[PDB]
């Protein structure tokens, strides 16, 4: 009943440098007694949420001193001074001064760092699926930057557009990298029925697409 | 007489603080609606919130607050406890055994499945008769457990107090 | 030290009920309160009620006021919430939280509960293991896919969770009432194929359990 709203839904920020996240409520978090029950958490991915900052200003058990809450009524703001990897996830403000306790809908912490173009393998139906009937192939583009991609399928030169299917991983906490999986399925006879099969990636780090393809046997 | 009140109240809220882990700050589920007496004679009443969730060690630390502060007192004043506990509670008992049967009222009357059933949230307490001196009001303070069963504990415990001032 | 460790996954057909445990452990179970958390994607995080498991006193968001009913064996140290005419907008990842001693915050959350309300039939996978191209540099890459199974989850591990650096397993997709998921594995060229690699997976739903290696091209 009581909104929380958080700004901005996303923040990109370096390692060293300092992360600032703002949360407003509709009404006031002040209480009868006193106390402002404002909360920050944060979520990694995978992880359930784990308290950070409690009542605006307070550190939670074995949280660094480089989380810091401030604000009243109203509007709150979370510090997040010298970013670290480990540091990404999503950061939510809640509250406790109005039953229903609610959320704010999140924001994401990505971590910059340099580029990196993807190294990029493509996969050919294994044998054990063609046996069964089917025929998909696999292309992993992995450890890129930034998040920002496209991967055009190809047969014999045509773009491919249908029964593709591809799925992102969250960012790496250790490099800070990103990767993605790209599976083109077809029946068996389709397959057979053409010579290449090519995996297009356009990508910031060239203007060039990256290409890796395979001939059919 | 009220300076006894005044310590049980202390050793109340810190028995509650250390044993059931409550403090001023925690958020009661139940909650002290109307606090009144049936026929006042000088009697300020105040309700003060030490709330915690475990309602079993709730009211073993309103005992042990209760015991502690009685056998603190002299036999001289410790002798007028057994009359103010039959006013109140209509059992005879003598100066020995009043420890134990007040234990023994708190623990069967505040486990019976009416008290312990009881999901009625915003409640009242009501007791019948207080005295107080005209110049020096008595100071009665129902200290909220956050709990039915807790609650139970000190309305028992409420009504030897108010028989003391009688 | 404080532990929740919640039941495993369900799969519900719709109209029906559900009853998912949270088991606390290393704290007294009558001394603090506990709590109950919804996390869907459509909507954020929401909160469901608390009950007081020494007294059994609950309260619960308007909200979810006819669907979720929370109760607590003190026998067990164990808290319940029951779910009843389970729709489509149930399916989410449910939490059990523990309570600070004010019973205004949440230091302690379980590792969540997933739940999947659909009439669809379980399906078991089926692991098809991604080799190279017949024809090399000097960090060869392995797949392996996971296709045409429901309900979430599955497991997978290399050579039973020893090989876990360079590795991506990517989220699982739904497609007509079937999950498909990918994992891959880099390593050094001069490790494989003179060291072999297992795909381990795994599908509790089904009840199905599969070892697969990546022989070469």
């Amino acid at each position: 009943d009581v909104v929380m709203t958080q700004i901005p839904l996303s923040l990109p920020v370096s390692l060293g440098d300092q992360a600032s996240i703002s949360c407003r409520s509709s009404q006031s978090l002040v209480h009868s007694n006193g106390n402002t029950y404002l909360h920050w958490s944060l979520q990694k991915p995978g992880q359930s949420p784990n308290l950070l900052i409690y009542k605006v200003s307070n550190r939670f058990s074995g949280v660094p001193d480089r989380f810091s809450g401030s604000g009243s009524g109203t509007d709150f703001t979370l510090k997040i001074s010298r970013v670290e990897a480990e540091d990404l996830g999503v950061y939510f403000c809640s509250q406790s001064t109005h039953d229903p306790w609610t959320f704010g809908g999140g924001t994401k912490l990505e971590i910059k760092r340099a580029d990196a173009a993807p190294t990029v393998s493509i996969f050919p139906p294994s044998s054990e699926q063609l046996t069964s009937g089917g025929a998909s192939v696999v292309c992993f583009l992995n450890n890129f930057y930034p998040k920002d991609i496209n991967v055009k399928w190809k047969i014999d030169g045509s773009e491919r557009q249908n029964g593709v299917l591809n799925s992102w991983t969250d960012q790496d906490s250790k490099d800070s990298t990103y990767s993605m999986s790209s599976t083109l399925t077809l029946t068996k006879d389709e397959y057979e029925r053409h010579n290449s099969y090519t995996c297009e990636a356009t990508h910031k780090t060239s203007t060039s697409p990256i290409v890796k393809s395979f001939n059919r046997n | 007489i009220q300076t006894t009140v005044n310590t049980l109240s202390e050793r109340i809220s810190s028995k509650l603080e250390q044993e059931a882990n409550a403090s001023a700050q925690t958020k009661c589920d139940i909650e002290i609606g109307n606090f009144y007496i049936r026929q006042n004679h000088g009697c300020n009443l105040t309700v003060k919130n030490m709330c915690s969730a475990d309602a079993d060690a709730q009211l073993d630390a309103v005992l042990s607050a209760a015991t502690e502060t009685y056998s603190g007192l002299t036999p001289e004043q410790k002798a007028y406890v057994p009359a103010m506990f039959t006013a109140a509670l209509n059992i005879q008992t003598s100066v020995n055994t009043v420890v134990r049967d007040f234990e023994n009222y708190v623990k069967q009357t505040c486990n019976s499945s009416a008290v312990v059933d009881n999901k009625l949230k915003i409640q009242n307490v009501i007791i019948d008769e207080c005295y107080g001196a005209p110049g020096s009001p008595t100071n009665l303070e129902f200290i909220n457990t956050g709990s039915s069963k807790g609650n139970c504990a000190i309305k028992a415990l409420m009504q030897l107090t108010t028989k003391a001032t009688t | 030290q404080v532990q929740l460790q919640q039941s495993g996954a369900e799969l519900v057909k719709t109209g029906a009920s559900l009853r998912m445990s949270c088991k606390s452990s290393g704290y007294t179970f009558t001394r603090f309160w506990m709590h109950w958390i919804k996390q869907s994607p459509g909507q954020g995080l929401e909160w469901i009620g608390y009950i007081n498991p020494s007294t059994g006193y609950t309260e619960y968001n308007q909200k979810f006021k006819d669907k979720a009913t929370l109760t607590a064996d003190r026998s067990s140290t164990t808290a319940y919430m029951q779910l009843i005419s389970l729709t489509s907008g149930d399916s989410a990842v449910y939490y059990c939280a523990r309570s600070d001693q004010t019973n205004y915050l949440f230091p302690y959350w379980g590792q969540g509960t997933l739940v999947t309300v659909s009439a669809a039939k379980t399906t078991a996978p089926s692991v098809y293991p991604l080799a190279p191209v017949c024809g090399t540099g000097s960090s060869v890459t392995l797949g392996c896919l996971v296709k045409g199974y429901f309900p979430e989850p599955v497991t997978l591990t290399w050579n039973s969770g020893s090989l876990s650096s360079g590795v991506h397993t990517f989220p699982a997709v739904l497609q007509s009432d079937l999950y498909t998921l990918s994992s891959s594995v880099t390593v050094t060229s001069s490790t494989w194929p003179s060291q072999s690699i297992t795909c381990n997976v795994a599908h509790p739903a089904s009840s199905t359990k599969v070892d697969k290696k990546i022989e070469p091209r």
